[PDB]
RNA sequence: AAAAACCGUAAAUCCUAUCUUUUAAAGGAAGGAGAAGUCGUAACAAGGUUUCCGUAGGUGAACCUGCGGAAGGAUCAU
RNA sequence: UUCAAAGAAUCAUUCUUUUUAAAAUCCGGAUUUGUUACUUUGAGUAAAUUAGAGUGUUCAAAGCAAACAGUUAAAGCAUUGUGUUUGAAUACUAUAGCAUGGAAUAACAAAAUUGAACAAGCU
RNA sequence: AAGGAAUUAUAACAAAGAAGUAACACGUAAAGUGUGUAUCAAUCGAGUUUCUGACCUAUCAGCUUUUGAUGUUAGGGUAUUGGCCUAACAUGGCUAUGACGGGUAACGGGGAAUUAGAGUUCGAUUCCGGAGAGGGAGCCUGAGAAAUAGCUACCACAUCUAAGGAAGGCAGCAGGCGCGUAAAUUACCCAAUUCUAAAGAAGAGAGGUAGUGACAAGAAAUA
C-alpha cells in the first residue's frame, strides 16, 4: 500500500478466456447504449462497470465490446474533465478540510489530509503528464471544493 | 518493488538448487530471462522448462539437474568493452576453465567466450558456475 | 584592453593572471569631426596602417537608385542612433545621417537627361526631389571614418529616408 | 540491499559520500587538514635545529621507573619550545646548556614514544657532531 | 618578449626524423618553406642521417656551400631547408638523383632514380584560386603555385609537374579506383587503389583504400596523395611497393634471411 | 512594427533598388523555415536571414528561457563517466544561443544549434532547427540524454 | 622641440571598512599527566535505595529526588 | 512489439549459407526502413617515459645502433668503376569530439471527448 | 570555380585610394646570383574560439546588475570576432548537477611512485603549454614585446659621487650573504647538438667537457 503499512492483496483477477463466453447474448451496440444511459444517470466508470456486472448479464465490457468503458464514454463524449480516482481523492480532501475547519484539534485527520493531498499531487502530476488534466491545474485547498462538480 | 525480474528469478533458482528441489517456479517470465535460461540449458546446467503463458507476465517452471553451484545477476549492467572482459571474468567466476559470464551484446545474449570469439563486448547480465 | 578584467557570467571575479598583451590593444577613439581634412596614420599590427580621420568634409557619396557616386563637402550632421552627444559635437561615424552639399548629383542628372550605365525609368522620389530643390540632402555615412579615413556615404532613400525624417520630427 | 546505491547513473552519490566520509579516517584527516603546518613544531619537516634552553629530567610512565633525560630546546626555524629526549647511556652531559642541537622525530610521527610522557623528539646532533658518534666515542669527540 | 620559436628540441623533434635522445640537445628546425615541418624533413637530416655523406652539420653546410645539391632542380644553400614528400634531389658531383618517398614505416627514404624520370615530380593540388583576369591557379603540397592550370583539375587531384620548366604534363583525377599513396597516420607508406570515399558534410572526408593484399584501411582524404591510375603508378615506388605487412608477417620475412 | 530601434533596421545583403528580400541556406541539411523566406523581420545574427555562417559544432539542447531579446538558453544534459565508480552521473551546461524570430520557441522545446562566431559575451551559437516537444515540470529539471 | 589643457590607461601614498591570519592579557573555566594527598562510596553482586534514559529542581563531591520511559533486570512463567 | 525455421562442414558441440512478413526504390528479378546511450571497427593524435620487436654496450643499467665478407680479393651489380644487407617496428595518446558495423540491453520519440492511408472529385 | 553553407574567388559599373613595379651590389651559368619590392598562396606561427575534462570546504547559499552583470540596437575600437568600450533600450544571467565565496604548504599536462585487479599519492623539476623577471603600472621599436642583461614613472631595496648628479635589477652562468633539515666550480671549450649574422670561417655560461657528488641507477674485488 502506497501510504499505510497495509500489505493486503485483495483483488479482482480476470479469467483466462478473454473472448466473451458463449452464454453472453447481448450485442455490443445494446451494451454501449446501456453504458451511456448509466453514465447519464450520474454513475462513474467503476460504478457503471459494477452495475453492468450485476444488474445486466455481462462480466467485462472489454470482452463484449473491443473497447474499455472509459474509452467508450470518451467516444460518446460524456467523459468527465476530471478523472474518476482523482476526483474521488479531491472529494475526500475537501471533506477532510471541512472537518479541520470545524474541528481544529484533530491531529490524525490533519496527518491523513496531508497524505491525501500528496496522493492527489502524484495522481494530478500523472494526469498532467498525459493530457487528461490541463497543465494549468495545480489543485488548491481554497478552490478544491468548487472543482469536484 | 520488482526492478530486475531477472535477478529475482536467478536468486530463486539458486535457492532451489541449494535446497535440492527439481522443479522451481520462476514467477515473472521475461524475454531476457527466457534467453538466459536457454543459454544455461545449452551449456547443460538446466533441464527443460515450461514457460506457462497466463494472460500476463508468464510464469516459468524450470527443471533442474542438480548441477548449478551458483547462478547470479551482476546488477549495474556495466557496459563492458572487449578488452575489459578478462579482468571482470577473473574477478567473478571461479576458474578460467569453467563457469560462464553472460553478456547482453548487440548480437544477442552470449557468454564471455562467445563474445571474445565474435569481437563485441556489451552489457554484463550475470553468471553461473 | 580588448581583454578579460570582467565578471564571469555567473558573476564571479576572474582573478587576473596576465598583464595586457599588446595584441589586446584598445587604442582610443578618434572623434572625427567636420572641418578641413586632417588625418593621422596609426600603425596597426603587421605594419597595417589605418587612417584616423580626425577632421573631414569631402566624402564620397553614392546615389543608390542610379548606383553612382560623387565627392561633396558635408555641411552638417543631423542624427546619430548611437547618441545625440555625437551629433551635437558634429562627429562623423559609420551610421551618421548627414547633409550633403547636393548640387553635384543634380548637375550629373542634368548632364545625363532632363533637369531634376543608364537604367533610368526609376526617375526619383518626391521627398528627395524636394530636398534637392533646397540644394542639400540627407545621407548616411557608410565608411568608418575613424578606421578608413574617408567619410564615404550614400543618399538616404524612400522608406529609410521617411523613417529618418520621422525621427528628426521638430514637433516640440 | 547493500547500503550503497548501485545504480548505473549513481556515481555522484557514490563519490560524494566517499568525499565526506574520508574525513572520518584519522590518518587521512592528519594528512589533509591545514592545521598540520600551523600546529607542529617542525612545520612539516624531518628535523629541526634548536638551541638548548634547559637540560631536564622527565619521570617515566607508572609501571616503569626511570627519570629520562630530556632537553627543552627552542627551534630556530619556528621559535617553538619542545622537549627532546636525548639517547645514550650518558649523553645528556655530552651536550652543553646552550648548544645548537639538531632534533628529529622519535619514530611515531607526532605520537609520543614508549615510557616517555609527551616528548615527541629525539636530539640527534650537537654542534654538528653526531650524538650516536659521541656515544660510540671511538668515532668522534665533541668539538668546541 | 614572446614571438615565434627558433629552436627545436631533439625529443620534441618529429619521430620520423629518427634523431637520438643522446647525440645532441636540439634538432634542426626546418626553415619555413614549401612544407609543413611535421611532414617535411630538413636537408641536414638527409645529408647526415639518411645518406650519411656528412658526419656533422658543419660538413653538410660545407657541401651546401658548393652549389651542388639541387632540390626540384634549383639550388639550395640553406642547411635546414625542408625537402618534403615527393621532391627530387639532384646531388650533382656523384650524379645521383634521389626522390624522397615514404617507407612502409613513417620514415623518409631517398629512393634513387633515373635521369629521365627525375625531370618530373608529382604534386597534389590543394586549393584552386581564381585570381585577377579570371585566371585559375592551383596550389600544390609543394607550396608552389601553378598558374593557368588545365580547368579539369579539381581540388584533391595530383599533377605531374615538370621541373626544367614550371609547366605541367598531365593530371590524375581523384577517382574511385585511382592508385594512391598515403602521407600521415598509421597507414603512411601504404599504397592502394581506393574502394570508397565517404564525403561527410561538415567533417573530414574519410576514404577507404584497398591494398594489393586486399587489406582495406581507411584514411582522411586530407593526407592521401594520388599516384596513378588503377594499373600503373606514375612514379617508381620503393622496394616494398607500399605493402605494409602485418607484424607477424614482417617478423617471418626477417627470419627468412 | 519592424523598425523599433533608433537606427533603421535594413538587412545587409538585401539589394533594394536594382536586381531581378535576402536569406541563405546555412547547410548541413537545415531547411530554411518559411518565416525567414517570407515574413519580414531584420536580424543581423539570424543564421538564415543575417550574415553569420554556422560552422563548427552542432549540438542539440532544450530551451530553458525565452526571456532575452531574440536569444535563448539551452541546457545540454549529459553523462560524465567516473572511472573509479565505473558509473555515470547527470551533468549539464547552459549554452546561450541566439534565436532569430523565424523560430517561435516556448520553454522545454528541443533545439539544435550550430556554432558561429562570438555574437556576444557568451552567445556563440544559434538555433537552426527547433523540434516542438512538451514539458510538465520545469525545463530546468528535465533530463533528456541526447 | 619645450610647455600647457582635456578625455583614457593609471602607478603610488594616505584615510576609512570589511575580511583573513598569526599573536598578547588580569582573571575565568575546561581538559590530559603525574604524584601510595583530602573527603566520602557513586558504579560493578538485588553493589547493600536494581540499573540506565530523557527532562526539571536540588546538593561539598561522587550524586539525590520528581515525572514519563527502557531491560542493557534480579521476572521469557498462573 | 520478428519469435523462429531449414541445409553443409567439425569433434552432444563449433563456424558458415539460405528464407519468413510490409513499404519505398531499380530493369517477374534486385536493393533502403525511428533517435541517443551502449558496443565494434576505424580515422586523427609529439616524442621522452610505459609496455614492447630487433640488436652479445664484455654483461647489465644502457643506447639506437648494427651485422656481413677480406693480411686487404673474391662474389655480387655497373657500363676500369662500385662495398652489401639493413634497423631505428608495434601498441599505448581520455571519461569527451570525429566517422563507423550493430540484431541484445537501456532510454526517448512516435501513438484516440478522436489519428493518418489511399482512390475519386473541386479549387 | 569552389565550399555543408557566401555579402567567397571572381566580373562589371560609379567614386576615392595607400604602397609599390630596381636612380642598388656582385661576377657569375652552361644566359647567373645577391639585396629590395605590390598582391596572392604556402610556411614558421600567433590571437581569439567550440565542446569535454580539476583538488579540499556548505562552520561559504544565495550570487551577479549605479562601477557592463545578461541580452538587443547603433556605433567606437581592434589585425578580426566579441560589453572589448560608448550611447540608447530591455531585465536578464548563474545556482543544491554546489553558483558565490574560502583554502590549497596548486602552475597545467605529457608523466612519477606504488598497485593482482581496482585504485591512492605525487608531478618545482629532461618535452608541450601558461605565467613572471623586486612590486605594480605605462609606453617606444619592431613582423612579432605591453620586452625587462629596452625605455618612463611610482613604491620597496640598494651602488658610486668632488654632493652638483649618475646607474641599478642573477627566477641566465658561475659565485657570495641570508634563510634554513635541505643542495656543486667565480673551471675548460665552441669540438659535438643547435641558433643568430652581412650565414663554412664569427659569436653563443644556449649547448657541451671536466670538477664537487654514497640523490638515484647499473656491473663488480676483498680470493
Ligand atoms: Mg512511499
Ligand atoms: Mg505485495
Ligand atoms: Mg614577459
Ligand atoms: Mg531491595
Ligand atoms: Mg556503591
Ligand atoms: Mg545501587
Ligand atoms: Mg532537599
Ligand atoms: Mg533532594
Ligand atoms: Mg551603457
Ligand atoms: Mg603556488
Ligand atoms: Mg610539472
Ligand atoms: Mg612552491
Ligand atoms: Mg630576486
Ligand atoms: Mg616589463
Ligand atoms: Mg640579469
Ligand atoms: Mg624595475
Ligand atoms: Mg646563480
Ligand atoms: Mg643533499
Ligand atoms: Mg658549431
Amino acid at each position: 500500500r502506497m501510504y499505510g503499512k497495509g500489505k493486503g492483496i485483495s483483488s479482482s483477477t480476470l479469467p483466462y478466456k478473454r473472448k466473451q463466453p458463449s452464454w453472453l447474448k447481448q450485442k455490443p451496440s445494446e451494451i454501449e447504449d446501456a453504458i451511456i444511459k448509466l453514465a447519464k444517470k450520474g454513475q462513474t466508470p467503476s460504478q457503471i462497470g459494477a452495475t453492468l456486472r450485476d444488474n445486466y448479464g455481462i462480466p467485462q465490457v472489454k470482452s463484449v465490446t473491443g473497447n474499455k468503458i472509459l474509452r467508450i464514454l470518451r467516444a460518446q463524449g460524456i467523459a468527465t474533465t476530471i478523472p474518476e480516482d482523482l476526483y474521488f481523492l479531491i472529494k475526500k480532501a475537501v471533506s477532510m478540510r471541512k472537518h479541520l475547519e470545524k474541528n481544529k484539534k484533530d491531529k490524525d485527520c490533519k496527518f491523513r489530509l496531508i497524505l491525501t493531498e500528496s496522493k492527489i499531487h502524484r495522481i494530478s502530476r500523472y494526469y498532467k503528464r498525459k493530457k487528461l488534466l490541463p497543465s494549468n491545474w495545480k489543485y488548491q485547498s481554497s478552490t478544491a471544493s468548487a472543482l469536484i462538480a | 518493488v520488482r526492478m530486475s525480474v531477472l535477478a529475482d528469478c536467478l536468486k530463486t533458482i539458486n535457492n532451489a538448487e541449494k535446497r535440492g528441489r527439481r522443479q522451481v517456479l520462476i514467477r515473472p517470465s521475461s524475454k531476457v530471462v527466457i534467453k538466459f535460461l536457454q543459454y544455461m540449458q545449452k551449456k547443460g546446467y538446466i533441464g527443460s522448462f515450461e514457460i506457462v503463458d497466463d494472460h500476463r507476465s508468464g510464469k516459468i517452471v524450470v527443471n533442474l539437474l542438480g548441477r548449478i553451484n551458483k547462478c547470479a545477476v551482476i546488477s549495474p549492467r556495466y557496459d563492458v568493452k572487449l578488452d575489459e572482459i578478462e579482468k571482470i571474468i577473473t574477478s567473478i567466476l571461479p576458474s578460467r576453465l569453467f563457469g560462464h559470464l553472460i553478456l547482453t551484446t548487440p548480437y544477442g545474449i552470449m557468454d564471455h567466450e562467445e563474445a571474445r570469439r565474435k569481437h563485441t563486448g556489451g552489457k554484463v547480465l550475470g553468471f553461473f558456475f | 584592453r580588448d581583454g578579460r578584467h570582467k565578471l564571469r557570467l555567473t558573476g564571479g571575479k576572474k582573478k587576473i593572471h596576465k598583464k595586457k598583451r599588446k595584441y589586446e590593444l584598445g587604442r582610443p577613439p578618434s572623434n572625427t569631426k567636420l572641418g578641413s581634412r586632417q588625418v593621422h596614420v596609426v600603425r596597426g599590427r603587421g605594419r597595417n596602417y589605418k587612417y584616423r580621420a580626425i577632421k573631414l568634409d569631402s566624402g564620397s557619396f553614392s546615389w543608390p537608385t542610379f548606383g553612382i557616386s560623387k565627392n561633396t563637402r558635408i555641411i552638417d550632421v543631423v542624427y546619430n542612433a548611437s547618441n545625440n552627444e555625437l551629433v551635437r559635437t558634429k562627429t562623423l561615424v559609420k551610421n551618421c545621417i548627414v547633409v550633403i552639399d547636393s548640387h553635384p548629383f543634380t548637375t550629373w542628372y542634368e548632364n545625363t537627361f532632363g533637369t531634376t550605365k543608364i537604367g533610368k525609368s526609376k526617375n526619383i522620389d518626391p521627398l528627395l526631389l524636394e530636398q534637392f530643390k533646397q540644394g542639400r540632402v540627407l545621407a548616411c555615412i557608410s565608411s568608418r571614418p575613424g578606421q578608413c579615413g574617408k567619410a564615404d556615404g550614400y543618399i538616404i532613400e524612400g522608406d529609410e529616408l521617411l523613417f529618418y525624417k520621422r525621427k528628426m520630427d521638430k514637433r516640440n | 540491499g547493500s547500503g550503497k546505491p548501485s545504480g548505473l547513473r549513481a556515481a555522484r552519490k557514490l563519490r560524494i559520500r566517499r568525499r565526506t566520509q574520508r574525513w572520518a579516517d584519522k590518518s587521512y584527516k592528519k594528512s589533509h587538514l591545514g592545521t598540520r603546518w600551523k600546529s607542529n613544531p617542525f612545520r612539516g619537516s624531518s628535523h629541526a635545529k634548536g638551541i638548548v634552553v634547559e637540560k631536564v629530567a622527565i619521570e617515566a610512565k607508572q609501571p616503569n621507573s626511570a627519570y629520562r633525560k630530556c632537553v627543552r630546546v627552542q627551534l630556530i626555524k619556528n621559535g617553538k619550545k619542545i622537549t627532546a629526549f636525548v639517547p645514550g647511556d650518558g649523553c645528556l652531559n655530552f651536550i652543553d646548556e646552550n648548544d645548537e642541537v639538531l632534533v628529529s622525530g622519535f619514530g611515531r610521527s607526532g605520537h609520543s614514544v614508549g615510557d616517555l610522557p609527551g616528548v615527541k623528539f629525539k636530539v640527534v646532533k650537537v654542534a654538528r657532531v653526531s650524538l650516536l658518534a659521541l656515544f660510540k666515542e671511538k668515532k668522534e669527540k665533541p668539538r668546541s | 618578449g614572446k614571438g615565434i620559436k627558433k629552436h627545436l628540441k631533439r625529443v620534441n623533434a618529429p619521430s620520423h626524423w629518427m634523431l637520438n635522445k643522446m647525440g645532441g640537445q636540439y634538432a634542426p628546425k626546418t626553415s619555413s618553406g614549401p612544407h609543413k615541418l611535421l611532414e617535411s624533413i630538413p636537408l641536414v637530416i638527409l645529408l647526415r642521417n639518411r645518406l650519411k655523406y656528412a658526419l656533422t652539420f658543419d660538413e653538410v653546410k660545407m657541401i651546401l656551400i658548393q652549389k651542388i645539391v639541387k632540390v626540384d632542380n634549383k639550388v639550395r644553400t640553406d642547411c635546414t631547408f625542408p625537402v618534403g614528400l615527393m621532391d627530387v634531389i639532384h646531388i650533382t658531383k656523384s650524379n645521383e638523383y634521389f626522390r624522397l618517398l615514404y617507407d612502409i614505416k613513417g620514415r623518409f627514404v631517398p629512393h634513387r632514380i633515373t635521369n629521365e624520370e627525375s625531370k618530373y615530380k608529382l604534386c597534389k593540388v590543394k586549393k584552386i584560386l581564381l585570381r585577377k583576369g579570371r585566371l585559375s591557379i592551383a596550389v600544390t603540397h609543394d607550396g608552389r603555385s601553378i598558374p593557368y592550370i588545365h580547368p579539369d583539375v579539381k581540388v584533391n587531384d595530383t599533377v605531374r609537374l615538370d621541373l626544367e620548366t614550371g609547366k605541367v604534363l598531365e593530371h590524375l583525377k581523384f577517382q574511385v579506383g585511382s592508385l594512391v599513396m598515403v602521407t600521415a597516420g598509421h597507414s603512411v607508406g601504404r599504397v592502394g587503389v581506393i574502394s570508397s570515399i565517404d564525403k561527410n558534410m561538415g567533417t573530414y572526408d574519410i576514404i577507404h583504400v584497398k591494398d594489393s593484399r586486399n587489406k582495406v584501411f581507411a584514411t582522411r582524404l586530407s593526407n592521401v596523395f594520388v599516384i596513378g591510375d588503377n594499373t600503373k603508378p606514375y612514379i617508381s615506388l620503393p622496394r616494398e611497393k607500399g605493402i605494409k605487412l602485418d607484424i607477424i608477417e614482417e617478423r617471418r620475412n626477417r627470419l627468412k634471411a | 512594427d519592424v523598425q523599433h530601434e533608433r537606427a533603421y533596421q535594413k538587412q545587409e545583403g538585401a539589394s533594394f533598388f536594382n536586381s531581378k528580400r535576402y536569406w541563405k541556406k546555412v547547410g548541413l541539411g537545415f531547411a530554411t523555415p518559411k518565416e525567414a523566406k517570407e515574413g519580414v523581420y531584420v536580424d543581423k545574427k539570424c543564421p538564415f536571414t543575417g550574415n553569420v555562417s554556422i560552422r563548427g559544432r552542432i549540438l542539440k539542447g532544450m530551451v530553458i528561457s525565452n526571456k532575452m531579446k531574440r536569444t535563448i538558453i539551452i541546457r545540454r544534459n549529459y553523462l560524465h563517466y567516473v572511472k573509479k565508480y565505473n558509473r555515470f552521473e547527470k551533468r549539464h551546461k547552459n549554452i546561450p544561443c541566439h534565436c532569430s524570430p523565424c523560430f517561435d520557441v516556448k520553454e522545454g522545446d528541443i533545439v539544435t544549434v550550430g556554432q558561429c562566431r562570438p555574437l556576444s559575451k557568451t552567445v556563440r551559437f544559434n538555433v537552426l532547427h527547433v523540434e516542438k516537444h512538451q514539458i510538465f515540470g520545469s525545463a530546468r529539471k528535465q533530463f533528456v540524454l541526447f
